[PDB]
């Protein structure tokens, strides 16, 4: 009886706010060049499509 | 006569040929439309790989 766990009886709650917000977030998360050399944070991005366009 | 212009011709589009080549980079990021004369591109569903 050395170590005795505990417990909180708490309501886990998957509410609803508003959605149509919480959607559109992440497209703005990753940008778009018209350059032919890129800016060193979309150029990673650019890579990491280039692996699994190869694949599908 | 004829094969001194023929390969005159061939020497004067193959002077245009490399100054239209200098046209296209003014730097190293230069642009995404003068780099693109040279590197194609198609229509549609032409680049299989």
């Amino acid at each position: 009886n050395e170590n005795l766990f505990a417990s909180f009886i708490a309501p886990t709650m998957m509410g609803l706010p508003i959605v149509t917000l919480i959607i559109m977030f992440p497209s703005l998360l990753f940008p778009t060049p018209k350059r032919l050399i890129n800016n060193r944070t979309i150029s990673i991005q650019q890579w990491l499509i280039q692996l699994t366009s190869k694949q599908m | 006569a004829e094969f001194l212009s023929l390969s005159k011709a061939r020497i004067e589009a193959y002077e245009k040929e490399l100054e239209k080549m200098k046209n296209i980079i003014p730097f190293d990021q230069m642009t995404i439309e003068d780099l693109n004369e040279v590197f194609p591109e198609t229509k549609l569903d032409k680049k299989k790989y």
